DNA sequence: ATCAATATCCACCTGCAGATTCTACCAAAAGTGTATTTGGAAACTGCTCCATCAAAAGGCATGTTCAGCTGAACCAGCTGAACATGCCTTTTGAGAGCAGTTTCCAAATACACTTTTGGTAGAATCTGCAGGTGGATATTGAT
DNA sequence: ATCAATATCCACCTGCAGATTCTACCAAAAGTGTATTTGGAAACTGCTCCATCAAAAGGCATGTTCAGCTGGTTCAGCTGAACATGCCTTTTGATGGAGCAGTTTCCAAATACACTTTTGGTAGAATCTGCAGGTGGATATTGAT
């Protein structure tokens, strides 16, 4: 071949969507996150111990919270007549659904 | 090194994440604010979960706990018992 | 019910909760009962924001 | 030998499923799912009746109080066929003491 | 003078503003209101009575609900860069909020 | 005649008054369209609630509607309503 | 001459008022929405408490299943306050029966 | 307490529901317990974005 | 910029519609005493959890590269605010239904004891499915 | 249109972790009988809902005028998806041994329940004043010029 072979920008993000569509395994790594549990506890409360269940039961809820965010936040860019996502479309959303933190 | 930790949630994890929810475009800036706002959810849950676990006069925290504290912010949770 | 007959149609016999996801979010009334639920190993519906996709003038045009 | 008790509704679960398909089987995460759904709505129908009754000064929970808080918490048709359901199930009853 | 007084376009809105905020009476008229209630408990169960106070009750409720959701339909809009609000702002919203249509 | 105040229904809540809620809202500037879409949400939200309260009037054997119903239907819908009683 | 008794919390927030700004009245209609408040506080407390004991196995709700409760609905330095104003409370009762 | 403030600031030695309305939603955690109430008769905080407010650069303009 | 128009802010006065305060009582708070529970001290076990190692392997960090996107300028046109007005819709005032109590009871339903008894813990087998193996398509982009 | 490159679906097919079957028990469901508690069908009382017709006050359906917003176009940057490459944080997979989850004993600390005795919180009838409303006038604000 003269050059290599490269996919135009988008398609291969598209076959990533549909990839990850499909599937279902958890998209975080188990021990940073882990670690990240076990330093925010320790802030609270020292020296404790965690069942592996309820770090899974975390990180399933993580998930599932930042992807029906960043679903939300997509009408939003959309809505505004762009394709990229920037901060502002975040705040937006988070301050409509009222989570205003 | 670690870098507070925070860090460890890379940022190609947040694009597989953003690729999910039918995003094909994000700029660099989302990932520092994303993970404040992870930082957040994860506080309130986790205080909940050890308030319920201190009232248990326990050490260990349980699964159960974090179920129940995510039922209090509106965010049910089903498939890891109760 | 439902979670059986998208069970059929990918050709699997044996339940697993994907399946049930399916089931409950192509049902209207069992969203709006359900919309705040999170099913642990679920994964979401496939949707694709359609003005997001590329345009189909993607052929010979010369 | 000491040894616990769990308790759970798998094998009700597991008697329906092969009431509707009989050769097809679940696994169990899927079936812990089911678990949880149920809890869930047992919870929920239970505190919508205990309000019902308390507005109205009444200390007794009837099959009233449950179909009056299926048709507030669940829409439409599900609500008539399940109150269809339910009624059938209640007349037979009393008819087969 | 020759001419009437009148004033530039964007400033008798802002004297509504300035007045309707500082108070705090109903703006909606009480008897279409009072007609539309009735009528749609027609179509559920005949022969109804209502109470004065729980129209107002209802009426406050509605007041309420709407003026949240004009304010996030003006953030929604000015998220375009506009400042004139439309129907799809207002999809927006109730679609971010959770509820049905 | 057909009088039929602008329907003998919805179309009685005149544009200024829409126009009022909105300026309570902050808004400046409004375009013709908002008028219908907003009568229908409001009917939406109407139905859902009086649903409710209904349901509650059954329950008791009453034919009169009371506040209470109406602060308890608002209750569940996450629309907490104070100072009509409970 | 029927002549019935409702209830109502009006007169102890009319002494509060009264302690805390001296020179100051208060119409019907906020009273009846403090009411209000205060009824839905209440209920929201006693509901949490029952489901804290309940996941516990317990069978008496104490102090603590109240404490927990408030830690958990309020925010911060709210919540510490109230809290340090029930633990002086509390104690002050034990002592001076 | 708070809404004895607001009721001074209005020159009325008598609290309405205005006033407890205003006192709600000035204070951030009152607000954050509060946030799915209504008030009746409390209205509304005279918040208005700056976008929608005419130009500063209205001046000496010849 | 200066001056006219004109709404808004703000002083001063009166009375009456809601606020506040007095009074005779009955549902409710509280002190005894007992019985009846119940949750923390004490004493133990055994499953599951926290700090280490070793051989890969698959994912992250970093560094190039270019197609395609996000504001900034500008503007034809449309479309929705500001006023005259008249005109017409909305406010106000002159008996029976039904919510709210009360009797009081035929019916409903908790609770003590036994007798079963299907549900559950746990050992002992099935087999569909996570992998693999390989071939045939189906998108995609270059040209 | 055509044809090379990469990614994706589909036939054969095998050993096993998870699924199902099978024993053996005993902690939950029913029966019997009883003691206790209720929701709902008759009387009764006092608010207050049904929604007409004159007379009058003030809001809207219509039409009219024009400035300033929408939303289309063109385009100069710019920035973020694809990708190769190395290498290096993590994956499986074992092994230990400390200690918390959880169990059992049992009785000292905390509470229902049942009675009696104060008492203050709540209707209802007499008094108050802050504010609605009115009156009037100085200053702030829009805008022509």
């Amino acid at each position: 071949v003269k050059k290599p072979h490269r996919y135009r920008p988008g398609t291969v993000a598209l076959r990533e969507i549909r990839r990850y569509q499909k599937s279902t395994e958890l998209l975080i790594r188990k021990l940073p996150f882990q670690r990240l549990v076990r330093e925010i506890a320790q802030d609270f409360k020292t020296d404790l111990r965690f069942q592996s269940s309820a770090v899974m039961a975390l990180q399933e809820a993580c998930e599932a919270y930042l992807v029906g965010l960043f679903e939300d936040t997509n009408l939003c860019a959309i809505h505004a007549k762009r394709v990229t996502i920037m901060p502002k479309d975040i705040q937006l959303a988070r301050r409509i659904r009222g989570e205003r933190a | 090194v670690l870098r507070d930790n925070i860090q460890g949630i890379t940022k190609p994890a947040i694009r597989r994440l953003a690729r999910r929810g039918g995003v094909k475009r994000i700029s660099g800036l989302i990932y520092e604010e994303t993970r404040g706002v992870l930082k957040v959810f994860l506080e309130n849950v986790i205080r909940d979960a050890v308030t319920y676990t201190e009232h248990a006069k326990r050490k260990t925290v349980t699964a159960m706990d974090v179920v129940y504290a995510l039922k209090r912010q509106g965010r049910t949770l089903y498939g890891f018992g109760g | 019910e439902l979670a059986g007959n998208a069970a059929r149609d990918n050709k699997k016999t044996r339940i697993i909760p994907r399946h049930l996801q399916l089931a409950i979010r192509n049902d209207e009334e069992l969203n709006k009962l359900l919309g705040r639920v999170t099913i642990a190993q679920g994964g979401v519906l496939p949707n694709i924001q359609a003005v997001l996709l590329p345009k189909k003038t993607e052929s010979h045009h010369k | 030998r000491k040894r616990s008790r769990k308790e759970s509704y798998s094998i009700y679960v597991y008697k329906v499923l092969k009431q509707v398909h009989p050769d097809t089987g679940i696994s169990s995460k899927a079936m812990g799912i089911m678990n949880s759904f149920v809890n869930d709505i047992f919870e929920r129908i239970a505190g919508e009746a205990s309000r019902l009754a308390h507005y109205n000064k009444r200390s007794t929970i009837t099959s009233r109080e449950i179909q009056t808080a299926v048709r507030l918490l669940l829409p439409g048709e599900l609500a008539k066929h399940a109150v269809s359901e339910g009624t059938k199930a209640v007349t037979k009853y009393t008819s087969a003491k």
